[PDB]
RNA sequence: GCAGUCAAGCGUUCAUAGCGACAUUGCUUUUUGAUUGAUGUCGGCUCUUCCUAUCAUACCGAAGCAGAAUUCGGUAAGCGUUGGAUUGUUCACCCACUAAUAGGGAAGCUGGACCGUCGUGAGACAGGUUAGUUUACCCUACUGAUGAAUGUUACCGCAAUAGUAAUUGAACUUAGUACGAGAGGAACAGUUCAUUCGGAUAAUUGGUUUUUGCGGCUGUCUGAUCAGGCAUUGCCGCGAAGCUACCAUCCGCUGGAUUAUGGCUGAACGCCUCUAAGUCAGAAUCCAUGCUAGAACGCGGUGAUUUCUUUGCUCCACACAAUAUAGAUGGAUACGAAUAAGGCGUCCUUGUGGCGUCGCUGAACCAUAGCAGGCUAGCAACGGUGCACUUGGCGGAAAGGCCUUGGGUGCUUGCUGGCGAAUUGCAAUGUCAUUUUGCGUGGGGAUAAAUCAUUUGUAUACGACUUAGAUGUACAACGGGGUAUUGUAAGCAGUAGAGUAGCCUUGUUGUUACGAUCUGCUGAGAUUAAGCCUUUGUUGUCUGAUUUGU
RNA sequence: GUGAUUUCGAUUAACGAGAUUCCCACUGUCCCUAUCUACUAUCUAGCGAAACCACAGCCAAGGGAACGGGCUUGGCAGAAUCAGCGGGGCCCUGUUGAGCUU
RNA sequence: GUGAACAGCCUCUAGUUGAUAGAAUAAUGUAGAUAAGGGAAGUCGGCAAAAUAGAUCCGUAACUUCGGGAUAAGGAUUGGC
RNA sequence: AAAUAUGUAAAAUGAAGAGCUUUUAGUGGGCCAUUUUUGGUAAGCAGAACUGGCGAUGCGGGAUGAACCGAACGUAGAGUUAAGGUGCCGGAAUACACGCUCAUCAGACACCACAAAAGGUGUUAG
RNA sequence: GUCGAAUUUGGGUAUAGGGGCGAAAGACUAAUCGAACCAUCUAGUAGCUGGUUCCUGCCGAAGUUUCCCUCAGGAUAGCAG
């Protein structure tokens, strides 16, 4: 039994699942990130007004489960050059930004509270008078690198998570020559990149994550907590954190954000940018997830059709929720004893 | 003597994965350590320089009970604590070897 | 039935992909690049506000 | 198969001394198309893998193959190959279902023999002996999980190798077209669903309840009420969270090279030929892409690296020790390509050019004289070479090396001279190389972490994993507010309540005691993170232990 | 010797930890599983056996004769460990009858 | 006390609190339960579970050795006041 | 009439032990092959007689081994060989010479054996 | 399953192995009743299994004719002293 390609059923070496293939590059296009980092924040339900010629549900409305991924903008803190060799890709040079937040400096410690926090303090001394060493390393990357990846980290302090240690990753830069990639990275050092400058609505993306762990199960052995790469999840909405009426559509005029009544269960409210993706993705709430661009130019009309959302369910997920907003709940129940 | 015992993070101090907390053994050994420290005090040794220079456990005669063999495995323990203390080969050359040494000496100063 | 690796349907997918689908991809990427430039300009304007 | 018939050929050459390939009477047998299943010690299920002698799916070849459908055949094992009945378990076979329900190899519960008796044209004796041994806590395989050592510690990566996954049917349109007297009737391109299988997931619906969360019920017990205990989860209704379901939802691709076959050019063979040299397409095939793991003795990039632990750690120089060497003893001395061709030089009208020359081994080329290489005097030339510095480049495949600038400093065997060597006794490796590890000096440089213990739950058998913690938009315990679950608390009041009794101002809202229940205060009261969300409140905490150095 | 009794060797009410085929009802037997509780399973302190034991313990092919863990040739192969599981460990001789003949 | 009851369940007098302990809560095992739709399609074989169950009133077949079958089968009801 | 294949009796070659009489121990199966012979099967084959091999037996070789090829054994040194080999494993010529063959799983052998009767517009010599 | 008796049960007493007891089952008769247990005769009977204790030197088989009607068993020849 089982799909033999997902052997061995062993625990993933890390909680953050690796991106093992980026989209094939096209140098003529502008410089873009191939991938983004987010945190899974629960699911909900939407009503979509379907426009799909040929279908029995053409010009009719359907109800879909969706996943919400909390995506505050990522911070660019480094660049790494790769040279191809008869033995594969090899990293030649890593160049870091001059200043790094404590959010990312925590990633380099097991016991932050007890440390002198000396990480990158001697590195910052390279930006001293001329930046000659930094410029020499960037010149080396420009001269020899055939693949350029940018180092980014999440802003986990903007989430409701108890973790203060940010997740750090490499994201491939696609489009432009090597020198243009390196210039883009150098310009974006210590800057944020927003999720809408990477993805857009109606786009099909892939979700890479480590799945829910289940411990020992009856051959017997580890069940769950495996790296998985699920493909072709359509983006129903790229929402904005500073936008009220996140959950309001053209058909539903109720001014309300994406956050369900009482908050997501085991995850707070959404106060940042977010990605609403059709269906489910691997992982559970609060897990770090990697969103990747499609590896291939999708030939489906599903990748082409625009999504028109009619309604987003913001009822409580902490029970059998009946009301979208507390104002509606009060208007239904009426005046309670403690109101007088 | 560690077959099929539990794994513990407290082993990492010694590089092992299998460690335990044998209370009875600890009590006997520390009684012996206290006796040895008292003996050193009576002998007039400097208690700050004392380290366990010897310790040895071997098997005592077994004592049986019945309720199949049902025996205990008693121990003889001995230990010694000691003070730390800070801190012609003639050569047989042949005649040719002596001549070469002499030639080197003459060539040098 | 034709397989996923069927050569005829693969050729049909290739000829379809070369057209309207790729055009949609290219337009999407151009817009995304434009708003990425807008994002960088916005942050640099905040830095200029700091300087001013 | 039997007898033949002749023989393609053969038989020591020999036609009927003798054989003998390939080909030709009669059979259950009568004609005009009538009536004319085996298997008992095997069989079930599950379930892995393999074969191809292929049932279906893919691509082709032929056939009066019009179309549709089919038949026979070729490549092909990628992917699948039912639910039930059956007069003994089984397979034949039936009902249907399906694209099809192919055939095989490897392959854990389960539904006896012999000895002996009266007799014999003839039955019985129930006499006697003898056997029935394969029904996890160790080693290893498999599946998961830790882990010492490579200075330490931390983060981000690469990818050898190993595995690998998708499948089949339908619908729209093409179309009532092509094709056809008709009856009927396709497909490619473009769309949309479903089947089987797989990987996830919990918004919704359903199931589940020790949330003993809320409410209800019986019996008993705490004097009654209140509030509770016990009935081995006492029983019942609802029930969040969690878990979970083809009982719920989502997702599952695209390039090279080929097979059969169809060809192009084209000999062999002055025709011809898809084949010999060469070459174009082409199957669900192969290899990649993609997906999973990541060598715990594969590799890279990057961060920080301890102050007195009685100057610890690290990089240079000399100065001595110890170490052990898969094996120094002049130099690993760099075009590329072809071989039915090339290298070098020279010239021109500059190339697939003209002319000359070379190979036929590196048997070369360079180095190479000096106490294992000393100390001195000159000559000629301004070359050769080493060392410590310096100028300017170039090299990322594993660059860690190549080239160049300038001055200083030595040597010079290009040539001529002058002193020394002995005694290691006639040979004895006769010690001259380079790895590492320490100790001493003088020249500089830099001032950390990890683990335990505590803590979180995105993790978990234990390990392991993942969070947090020295004064902060810190953490915790309470409290507050949301969000949910249940279903209207305790107490009091009423002129509501089947009636019964007591009073008497014998009623037409006369009166009083008891009274299941009802009504109002009251969507009240209770619970609400333990793996819910949030917080201008209150109170507190902020630390012990161990180890690690190139 | 037969085993109640009656009626015509058959038949027979009542009864049965006796045997067989069905029906209603019921259902997790099943489609097809899922969840909850308790004790375990797990780790710790103390106490503390046994079976079995030539030696050992990775595979493939070969090794004529049940046959391979050791031999031949290959694949390989890296300290020390925890857990689950079970894949291995007819003619001859006499008697007797019954056919033929001097 | 409940109850037909020396049943089961709770209590008074009397007696006992003995069974190696602690920390966790994965699968599996054992014991005990629940379950949508379907309802024996499962299996050699309805094995095991489920369903039934006290009492009052009505009502009761074939067969019969006239004694039975019989609690046949099949209906209604059950609290408190 | 050369002799394949046995007897009798008398020249060759070899031989230091022979004959007789008393005594004592262990032993009392066969398997494989060659040769001849008689009888047979689709094909294997069966019954005899002889002679070998093995048993009680190590050593070299055939990668390996009951019956194959060499050779039988005190402890050592040197030399030469048997059978079998000499690209590398692995000691020893990637020797020399003349030819043949190209296999879409050649061949490197049991063979004077079975698939084996043939088929082929592969190639060579007759 | 049976549960007022062809019932259950204490104590006393009877029955003993060539036997007893038995609603009769090769049942039971003090942890194998095709016949109890204990000691002795008795170190009972061998077709047969298993084992059988230092060294070196030298010699060294057979693995088969025959007669006992033949098979076990024996005798004589053959081989070695």
């Amino acid at each position: 039994h089982g799909h033999l390609g997902f052997l061995p059923r062993k625990r993933a070496a890390s909680i953050r699942a690796r991106v093992k293939a980026f989209p094939k590059d096209d140098r003529s296009k502008p410089v873009a990130l191939t991938s983004f980092l987010g945190y899974k924040a629960g699911m909900t339900t939407i009503v979509r007004d379907l426009d799909r010629p040929g279908s029995k549900f053409h010009k009719r409305e359907v109800v879909e489960a969706v996943t919400v991924v909390d995506t505050p903008p990522v911070v660019v803190v480094g660049v790494v050059g790769y040279v191809e060799t008869p033995r594969g890709l090899r990293s030649l040079t890593t160049v870091w930004a001059e200043h790094l937040s404590d959010e990312v400096k925590r990633r380099f410690y097991k016991n932050w509270y007890k440390s002198k926090k000396k990480a990158f303090t001697k590195y910052s001394a390279k930006y001293a008078q001329d930046g000659a060493g930094i410029e020499r390393e960037l010149a080396r990357i420009k001269k020899y690198a055939s693949v350029v990846r940018v180092l980014v980290h999440t802003q986990i302090r903007k989430t409701p998570l108890a973790q203060k240690k940010a997740h750090l990753a490499e994201i491939q830069l696609n489009g432009g020559s090597i020198s243009e990639k390196v210039d883009w990275a150098r310009e974006h050092f210590e800057k944020t990149v927003a999720v809408d400058s990477v993805f857009e609505q109606n786009e099909m993306i892939d979700a890479i994550a480590v799945t829910k762990g289940h411990g020992f199960e009856g051959r017997a052995g580890q069940r769950g907590y495996h790296s998985r790469t699920s493909i072709n999840h359509k983006i129903y909405r790229v929402g904005k954190g500073d936008d009220e009426a996140n959950g309001a559509t053209s058909f539903d005029r109720t001014k309300k954000t994406i956050t369900p009544m009482g908050g997501f269960v085991h995850y707070g409210e959404i106060k940042n940018d977010f990605i609403m993706v059709k269906g489910c993705i691997p992982g559970n709430r609060k897990r770090i997830v990697t969103l990747r661009k499609s590896l291939y130019t999708n030939t489906s009309r599903k990748a082409l059709e625009e999504v028109s959302l009619k309604w987003i369910d913001t009822a409580s997920k902490f029970g059998k929720g009946r009301f979208q907003t507390p104002a509606e709940k009060h208007a239904f129940m009426g005046t309670l004893k403690k109101d007088l | 003597f560690n077959s099929s015992i539990g794994r513990t993070a407290q082993g990492k101090e010694f590089g092992v994965t299998k460690a335990r907390w044998p209370a009875k053994s600890v009590k006997f050994v520390q009684g012996l350590l206290q006796n040895a420290a008292a003996n050193a005090e009576a002998k007039g040794l400097d208690a700050t320089k004392l380290y366990v220079s010897h310790i040895q456990v071997n098997q005592a005669p077994k004592q049986r009970r019945r309720t199949n063999k049902y025996e205990s495995s008693p121990s003889h323990i001995e230990l010694v604590v000691t003070e730390k203390e800070e801190a012609k080969k003639v050569v047989r050359l042949t005649s040719r070897q002596r001549g070469r040494i002499a030639a080197q000496k003459r060539i040098a100063a | 039935a034709k397989s996923l690796r069927a050569s005829s349907h693969l050729n049909a997918k290739s000829v379809k992909r070369r057209g309207v689908f790729q055009k949609a991809v290219d337009a999407r990427e151009q817009r995304i690049s434009d708003k990425l430039k807008e994002d960088l300009l916005k942050q640099k304007l905040e830095d200029l506000k700091k300087k001013e």
